């Protein structure tokens, strides 16, 4: 089961990201429903399912993309996006 | 991004 199941929800997801500081740089709505959760610090993120948690992010960066090069063993990330998706980013 |  998820890491923490109290993020399991997209909209509670979003809704956390309402003081993040790059919007316009890798949107919220992107980020929650890739399955993470903003953690109120800086533009640190992380995972409802695995737990895996991300900073640094630069203009461009997909959250999909930054879950399975980072983190590619996530089962929210592979019942979502499948096993192919996967190992074309590897 | 990079992990934390
Ligand atoms: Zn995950």
């Amino acid at each position: 089961g998820p890491a923490f199941p109290g993020m399991g929800s997209e909209e509670l997801r979003l809704a956390s990201f309402y003081d993040w500081p790059l919007t316009a740089e890798v949107p919220p709505e992107l980020l929650a429903a890739a399955g993470f959760f903003h953690t109120g610090h800086q533009d640190k993120v992380r995972c409802f399912f695995c737990y895996g948690g991300l900073q640094s992010w630069k203009r461009g960066d997909d959250p999909w993309t930054e879950h399975a090069k980072w983190f590619p063993g996530c089962q929210f990330l592979l019942r979502s996006k499948g096993q192919e998706y996967i190992n074309n980013i590897h | 991004a990079v992990p934390i």
